[PDB]
């Protein structure tokens, strides 16, 4: 049976996606410092987007991205480097 | 899109 | 440096002994219980609760399960009559 | 109590 990934995330994980208000996005569940952002795309198929607290989805791809700019959508300082994943759906 | 950019794993 | 690692996953169903667990609270069942995808009841054991400071949700590790069966309508676990649940004692998991 | 009792699956 699968079970939920907290760190070190790859494409094919199970992962559990909850809203994080301090950054105004949904981030992957982690124990890891590092931030996990859900991509814009995978808000509507995940009905994310009209919020909801939470949703199991499974990750489609990841992409390491930087900060360029002070003020960004991630709400996170300034050359802070960090994930943003795609997810869909996942059940059992 | 234009505040952050993709980098090399 | 680089460095890699081995990283325990959280389980989501047919709990275990010693495995890692989300530990949750149920509102609807006034009760922690574990984070779960299966229709089956996972109630934390109120035993557990002190060292948890639970005496939002927690990361613990499955240290004893007992499954149970309601014998009344009314119950602390707000089941119905009949319904087959688990009890488990958990600690935490830093 | 009796509330609830412990179950387990036959063998
Ligand atoms: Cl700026
Ligand atoms: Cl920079
Ligand atoms: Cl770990
Ligand atoms: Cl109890």
């Amino acid at each position: 049976s699968e079970k939920i990934a907290i760190r070190d995330f790859q494409v094919g994980d199970l992962v559990l996606i909850i809203l994080d208000e301090r950054h105004d996005n949904y981030v992957l569940f982690t124990v890891s410092p590092t931030l996990y952002f859900l991509h814009s795309e995978s808000l509507p198929a995940l009905d994310l987007k009209p919020r909801r607290p939470w949703v199991l989805g499974k990750v489609m791809e990841k992409e390491y991205c930087q900060a360029k700019k002070a003020q960004n959508r991630f709400k996170v300082p300034l050359g802070t480097k960090f994930y943003r994943v795609k997810a869909v759906s996942w059940n059992k | 899109e234009d505040s952050f950019v993709e980098i090399r794993m």
